[PDB]
């Protein structure tokens, strides 16, 4: 199983500077192509940089976009990939995908992502309310529950149940921007209605750049 | 460098049906046209390398097809879990570019939401803060209406709503919609009701809960 695995996103000050990284396994790194492909609304899906093998001089190629301003290198002992962004701009806000591209052809294969914000504004970690469950969010023999997560900047939050045992029935909403310049969201779960009070309900919510790390258990009111 | 037009962005098909993605080259790339798919908080996946050859895995009903400048990708027959965007690449000449991207909705019969509402929380009230929200839970199609009554007064422009992307298992959206207020106006009020319309429902639904209780 081939896997890649970003981090380092996060909110940074127009300007800043904020350095990725990408740990890759299953197959032999070092004698691969390691990429960059960043993803926005704007923009569409954008490559942004290339590192190739050691055996030809570890050549690095830069979008136009960020020639100038980014660095791509990798680690071979690590199996590591690495983007310093520098002099970062509004516009280079989005999703940053390592990947690798067989040879100058395809993408065969991505991360997950890690979420870059280039913004003036400040980080803020969110608050956590229950959506308790009750006969007003029961319909039949089925009942919701949820959690609020609520007033956090930078994007993203992820919401998982019960340390991601819970998966069936979940929806996380998109996040919609407050009035206040703060992110709001609520993931919903729907239940059997008979498991109310009888099954535990724990939404895990996670914030990495507040450090925010809270599980919410959920009551029925 | 190489513009990839991607034309529809929306695609609306039937199950069952035949649906064809399309990607035009603004030169000459000969095969090398690549196809992605990427589901909802996903990463895009290989599906399609050079044209018309499927990757290890792909489902046989997947194909592309097409040389020079009009590529082509085709799904025989449509099921929900083909929901997704679809991307081109070229990598006949550097740097290597995407098409902008071509979304799949997948068609069903209509689906009345079921609806659901919560009080806010006796926390969030401890904040000075009330939110409500209502759910609107896998309904189909997209367009729905909420309305917010407090006794029975109609409210405005102090709510917000977040709707799904449509669900790749059942074809579905689900809806939110987050009333808030300061707990003072919270306070000064008692009956909080959500009223959804929908094509599924025969009248309009309302769920309502009367403050403290
Ligand atoms: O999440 C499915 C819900 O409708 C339950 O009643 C079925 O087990």
């Amino acid at each position: 199983e081939v896997k890649l695995e970003e981090s380092g996103g996060g909110l940074v000050q127009p300007g800043g500077s904020m350095k990725l990284s990408c740990v890759a396994s299953g197959f032999i790194f070092s004698n691969h192509w390691m990429n960059w492909v960043r993803q926005s609304p704007e923009k569409g899906l954008e490559w942004v940089a290339e590192i190739r093998s050691k055996s030809i001089n570890s050549a690095t190629h830069y979008a136009e976009s960020v020639k100038g301003r980014f660095t791509i290198s990798r680690d071979d002992s690590k199996s590591a990939v690495y983007l310093q962004m520098t002099d970062l701009r509004t516009e280079d806000t989005g999703v940053y995908y390592c990947s690798r591209n067989y040879y100058g052809s395809t993408y065969d294969y991505w991360g997950q992502g890690t979420t870059l914000t280039v913004s003036s504004a400040s980080t803020k970690g969110p608050s956590v309310f229950p959506l308790a469950p009750s006969s007003k969010s029961t319909s039949g023999g089925t009942a919701a529950l949820g959690c609020l997560v609520k007033d956090y900047f930078p994007e993203p939050v992820t919401v998982s149940w019960n340390s991601g045992a819970l998966t069936s029935g979940v929806h996380t909403f998109p996040a919609v921007l407050q009035s206040s310049g703060l992110y709001s969201l609520s993931s919903v779960v729907t239940v059997p209605s008979s498991s109310l009070g009888t099954q535990t309900y724990i939404c895990n919510v996670n914030h990495k750049p507040s450090n925010t790390k809270v599980d919410k258990k959920v009551e029925p009111k | 460098d190489i513009l990839l037009t991607q034309s529809p962005a929306i695609l609306s098909v039937s199950p069952g049906e035949r649906v064809s993605f399309s990607c035009r080259a603004s030169q000459f790339v000969g095969s090398s046209i690549h196809w992605y798919q990427q589901r909802t908080n996903g990463s895009p996946r290989l599906l399609i390398k050079y044209a018309s050859e499927s990757m290890s895995g792909i489902p046989s009903r997947f194909s592309g097809s097409g040389s020079g400048t009009d590529f082509t990708l085709s799904i025989n027959t449509v099921e929900s879990e083909d929901i997704a965007d679809y991307y081109c690449q070229q990598s006949h000449s550097w740097p290597f570019t995407f098409g902008s991207g071509t979304n799949l909705e997948v068609k069903r019969t209509v689906a009345a939401p079921s609806v659901f509402i919560f009080p806010p929380s006796d926390e969030q009230l401890k904040s000075g803060t009330a939110s409500v929200v209502c759910l609107l839970n896998n309904f189909y199609p997209r367009e729905a209406k909420v309305q917010w009554k407090v006794d029975n007064a109609l409210q405005s422009g102090n709510s917000q709503e977040s709707v799904t992307e449509q669900d790749s298992k059942d074809s579905t959206y689900s809806l939110s919609s987050t009333l808030t207020l300061s707990k003072a106006d919270y306070e000064k009020h008692k009956v909080y009701a959500c009223e959804v319309t929908h094509q599924g429902l025969s009248s309009p639904v309302t769920k309502s809960f009367n403050r403290g209780e």
